[PDB]
């Protein structure tokens, strides 16, 4: 479970926030006007008093990302995502000095809720996944040198909801299928097609209504018997003359 | 280490499961392993040789990987691979030649080049694997601690020696008693000679005895024992002790009596044979003593007793022998042996390359000079050592 | 048993490709395979030991399984699991020992101890996989039975014997003929002696035989013949065949004539070479008879002709002879050989282990006795024996 | 095993860390890991002895926990807990003394009770902790390899040795010229005689020499070196070399003249000092070689002159002497030494218990013996008996 | 400097607390006080070495963090760890070593090293803790000022000197009288000598003396204290004081009369016993002062009073004596003793890399010239050297 963590310090040993604290403990003096030092410093006590209380917020924090984290499949490698998502300092402002000795936690219902889906959802991508490389591998050894491209892919996408295809660079849709083209293949979905081939052949002929070409010899020739379909021209064997796939 | 192993199983369950035909199948476990490497490794860059007369050939990757596509392999397919996988082969030669000259007195026994000092790094690890290759199982073994072992035909215990120990002697050297042997290899011939033909012997019998101390112990040894020592059957003109003059031995053979070997370990005798001739097994022994006596016949007809006169001088040199050879055992070190090709291939990239004489080994990996001075330093240099020529001899050979 | 040879191959092809590093699917195959095992197991409680100097462990069961929920195998994951390989490994081992010591006449070529007894049961067949080591794969064939078959270097076929035969002879042994020998392992070396050297023998020349017949046929050997006895060479003083006196032989050697080596199969001359020396196939034999004869030089310079004199007392002694090592063969029946370390595993835990004599094998599985009375029984139980010695050692050496 | 040593610094650091008083934040740390132990065992069984005098009790789990509430620790608390601790405490002694009895060959090394063979379990290993106790510290870097170390005053590393040679002698022992000694524990005497006073030696100089060779190598020691052998300055009548009668020996001590005392490692010279004093510092040898000379006073006063006529009788005997202590040093492997009580805790509850001598210590666990054959099976089997004495030292004094 | 040994503990209370199971919170507040580090050192770059066989290897820095909140800490855990801590063993050896051999005059009790100096730098003291460990205990201490001090056994506060003094001689040596003593380590042992058996001796005494200055003071030193000097108990042959010749020493020992023994400190009497032999306690001294006195037995038995005569000449010299040992002392300065691994340390580190003589320390780190010229700035590079050696053995030893 890749869930990058962080300061058992942070956690509730807190202190950093007692840290933060005593440093802006000695930060009052001169330099430029006075509605200067006069405004900033008091508006410092405020994070000072209320420290007692602020160490509540570290805490609070602490355990609630410490705790949902758990219930989570989806590894989580950190990235540089494209979009931010704006935080008002106001907000932030308030939440600090004014929380109090208030205390919330994950309802249990809610966590499971958290779980389930993840689940779900890891299910589904992992599964559609086998169910694509199924797929495309069979798609090469049958050489249905056609859709491979786009096709599955899409389809793929789209049961995995989240995403209205569409809107993807054509560049990823495509790498997309580099990298799904080189796995191996959950045992059961191969486990079948290895089986459908060996027998391909034999559905085919075995067939009713379709058999596979027929040779001309220009050469007056003996028809043959077989008691099932009584005085006919077949011959399972084709050799001795050239083929034309 | 345990990397550049893989690194070759990886390619001979290549180059070997991979041709004009086979179906996928047979490789797709395979295929996998083999990629994930090549994705390690480009981006890295490396530099190999410079000791002696080696080139400095350096290295860099970048080499697109497979195709899990076709379930049916086309020569066009293997082409593009060959030409790929040859750049790895000339490249493992070139890097265990490497550590496969550089010696370390202090912590000789860890890596060394510049090659795979960075091997060792972690981001690697991601490759081992199938290790089935004798050596390596036992490498392993060897980094966690257990009973390790080898196997081994005609075993190479024995530092050559070649003397003898006169018991009783004189100038002349007209009526000497003593013992003469050559051990050598995996075999041991001792013969005891008494110019007297115990004539004034108590019960007419002298005792003679040969022990050898083993530099390691041998273990599960399956030995051949035959009376007599043919290399002392013959004629000889000898040197003194002393190197002053030269001595007569004319040697006349009789059975060996109360042929005792003891195979010893620690000073506890561990396996005793009496007189048994033929095959015999020692289990566990650094240590074999051989016992054997000569009686002077009490019944003798006129031609032997003709050679055995009552005063000197005595011109027929009554000789018992032993001859010893051990066929095959089991070691916890490394040793040379008659069918292991690892010290020769050892041996032979050194030479060929002029690797000039370090602070570990003997001048020319002499083997004598090596066994009788078999140090730990010694040892674990050979063992890394002898274990990158096997890993390199599964590539080429 | 078949059973027993499994939980091996498990542990090796596992303790060996289960490492910190490789893609799963290298083992995807196998790791299936283990846990398989795991489960038929857990719950049985089983017995080692109650003979001799043999502890008697009980083992319980009770582990858990191996998660499939991983591509590369993170340290964490091997040392979870080399902890519950190490449990096996020093069970089979205290397993092993166990029924490779008690033997029976009846059915001898059959399980025995209260361990493997309850093994061949059905409910445990569930395992069986990969049986390609040379002696299962030999095992096998035996029980539904056909053209069994194992290879050795320097097999261990002739039962020690050194002797001679006085042909001519007279009390005091003075004109002696003859032959001596030294049958042994996979050696044979034959002198034919005549003191007169033929003086008044038809043609100037003596005949000479030696036959020596195989406890088991060996097929496809190389053999090496060589001219001369080197080991019947050197002047000896030998007890009379009666132990009542001894006699002297003083050899000099003359080039064997008319050789003829004939390997015979059932009677039946299967090949025969005429003074052919070096290398040789001899193809499928239960014997082997070596003729060849001593002829008087007809032509002597002063020198020679004064070592034969037409009248006693004859001095130098005319001797000719042959030497024969079988390299290699091919055998039914399982030997002692130079390279297989099967005999010296069975008869060191034997010995280790104060095991009693029982009344299938010779006291301290001698060799030279076994292969002298290779009866079925015996040979049933050694093959059971060397089985079990070779699964062993794919895991303790 | 790491197993083992836990369960104790976990009681140490528990009946010490836990009195009728202190803060809980004191120990919150702590009692939280203790915890942890109680629920992996509650439901496991474990049974010990079954060897000599040794009871053979059976132990069972199912024990309550520990308040996580008070602020501070009422006497109430104590007692509660005192109660399950001695239950621990009575448990642990009956299982080291259970596996520091058993004895192994093969893995002489490895666990053998089915006490312990149960504790290598991995269920188990959530315990580990607090690893400084100088002996764990060492065990595990040996599982890992890696250079290792130890600390010792007055180290044991000389078998007792009491001896003397005789270079120059004759029946009636009226000139005598060699060497005695006493090699014990850490210290080395050795005193040269020669009843001639070097009266027809060459430059009137007699030369000596002893050499002892460790067992194992040892470094960093420092040593005591003074010149005379007090043990060999006094008459004595001591027995001949074939024990048929009896010499006298009447020293009178001269200074040793040109004293060298080299230490060597594997024939090398690694520190040498020549005619130094007092203390000097051997860094790293496994050889230790004292030469040293007498030499006749060139110029004597009348009442020396009167000790070394120019014939014989010879009766004031010239001695020169030098004494050796390591009074500290590190050695890779244990040794006995005069601070520590592992070989003594070792020795004593076997003998308590009437243990019976099993195959790998001597008798007695008489370390003499122990050194002079110190065997790696010894080794390991010494290793793991003194770890687990230093482990139930901890608790148990 | 106080950073260095930080950089230990950390790492020993690291390889020890750090291990497969333990629960987490035991380490909670050591895992922190670890990152802290990594954080601090990442970035700097380092040299090391630079002189004689000193190699010189280069360091950089950039390793991952540690986890927290968890519980039991997987094996995957410690390996992706150990491998982080064995580049700072390796490290911190190199940096030790480096450290362990530069001196400087003017201000060589302070850092010198290119790697230490930039340690001493303000940025890094974000690391001191845990400092429990005797020696920097003490070195702090020091820093601030004050009643600083370590513990000995047999302490090594006497450099070698074995020499006597003639109060009464003349030409032949026939009639001497004076005292011959061995002052080394913490062991005196003192003889008075009077030929004349104090004859001509006002009361017939014959007063003795012997006086011993300590180059540093003793606190709480536990003695023993006995009769007799052994050392000079026998008899000898001695050169005299000007070389020219060898006198004749053959004692007769009776016991020391109206021993006095006085610990001196700057004068002053501190500690005074009067004939009490046995253990006794010296509180604070730099000075040892032994007076004792042979008296003329006033009784004799025949056999005693011949070995007295009225007049020349005398052949049994009348010999008194003392013995003293220092078992433990407190010193406020650092010394060589008979259990601390410190000295061997530095003279071992300097000496495997062929360091130079520098201006501080005498060649080889020669204890007795050492302690013979303990000066100020001798002092101080030992405490500095003492120091690092001990924070050394921490990992290393």
């Amino acid at each position: 479970n890749q869930v990058l963590n962080d300061n058992i310090r942070n956690g509730h040993v807190i202190n950093q926030l007692m840290e933060a604290l005593m440093q802006l403990s000695r930060q009052q003096f001169p330099t430029m006007p006075v509605d200067y030092k006069r405004s900033i410093q008091r508006g410092i006590l405020l994070l000072s008093n209320r420290l007692g209380q602020l160490v509540d917020l570290t805490r609070l924090l602490a355990y609630n990302y410490e705790t949902l984290m758990a219930c989570v499949t989806m590894n989580m490698q950190h990235v540089q995502t494209l979009t931010t998502e704006k935080l008002q300092l106001t907000s932030v402002t308030s939440l600090c000095m004014l929380i109090g000795n208030a205390t919330v936690i994950p309802s249990p219902q809610t966590l499971f809720h958290y779980y389930n889906v993840n689940v779900n959802f890891h299910s589904n991508y992992n599964e559609r996944i086998n169910d694509a490389v199924a797929i495309i591998t069979a798609a090469n050894r049958l050489n249905l040198y056609q859709k491979k491209m786009k096709a599955i892919v899409e389809d793929f996408l789209k049961r995995l909801h989240i995403f209205d295809v569409a809107r993807v660079p054509d560049d990823q849709m495509y790498r997309l299928r580099d990298r799904l083209r080189l796995l191996p293949v959950e045992v059961r979905r191969l486990d079948i097609f290895n089986l459908i081939l060996m027998n391909m052949d034999q559905i085919e002929r075995a067939s009713d209504k379709i058999a596979q070409g027929v040779i001309i010899a220009y050469r007056d020739m003996q028809l043959e018997r077989d008691e099932m379909y009584g005085y006919v021209n077949i011959a399972r064997n084709l050799d001795g003359f050239q083929q034309i796939n | 280490m345990d990397v550049l192993y893989s690194l070759s199983k990886t390619l001979k369950d290549a180059r070997d499961k991979i041709v004009e035909g086979t179906l996928y199948s047979n490789v797709s476990d395979l295929i996998q392993q083999f990629n994930q490497m090549i994705i390690t490794m480009n981006g890295n860059e490396f530099q190999t040789g410079g000791i002696g007369n080696l080139p400095i050939r350096n290295w860099n990757f970048d080499f697109g990987l497979l195709g899990t596509t076709l379930l049916n392999l086309d020569a066009n397919y293997v082409e593009t691979a060959r030409n790929t996988i040859d750049y790895f082969v000339d490249f493992v030669d070139n890097v265990c030649m490497d550590e496969m000259v550089r010696e370390s007195q202090r912590n000789g026994i860890a890596p060394q080049s510049d090659s795979l000092r960075k091997l060792s790094g972690l981001k690697f690890k991601r490759i081992n694997f199938d290790n089935s290759s004798e050596y390596i199982e036992n490498w392993n073994l060897q980094n966690r601690r257990q009973r390790t072992g080898f196997t081994f035909h005609k075993p190479n215990i024995f530092p050559y020696s070649a003397s003898f120990t006169l018991n009783r002697s004189q100038p002349a050297h007209d009526n000497l008693m003593g013992t003469m042997w050559l051990n050598a290899g995996s075999e041991i011939q001792v013969a005891g000679f008494d110019y007297s033909c115990a004539i004034n012997a108590p019960a007419n019998t002298q005792q003679f005895e040969h022990i050898v101390q083993l530099r390691r112990v041998l273990t599960t040894a399956t030995i051949t024992l035959l009376p007599d020592a043919e290399r002392f059957s013959f004629p000889r003109v000898i040197n003194s002790a002393d190197g002053a003059t030269t001595w007569y031995f004319n040697p006349v053979i009789l059975r060996p009596n109360n042929v005792e070997v003891e195979f010893l370990l620690n000073g506890q005798i561990i396996n005793t044979y009496q007189a048994r001739f033929g095959t015999i097994i020692a289990r566990n022994f650094d240590t074999i003593r051989l016992s054997f006596q000569l009686m002077r016949p009490p019944n003798m007809t006129p031609a032997v007793a003709a050679l055995f006169p009552n005063a000197q001088p005595f011109e027929h040199h009554a000789t018992v022998g032993l001859t010893l050879r051990i066929e095959s055992a089991v070691c916890e070190s490394v040793l040379a042996d008659a069918s292991e090709t690892m010290l020769a291939n050892v041996t032979s990239v050194r030479q060929e390359y002029a690797i000039p004489v370090g602070p570990v080994f003997p001048p020319g990996m002499n083997w004598t000079d090596l066994i009788t001075n078999y140090s730990p330093s010694r040892e674990d240099n050979l063992q890394r050592v002898f274990t990158v020529a096997s890993i390199r001899s599964m590539l080429v050979k």
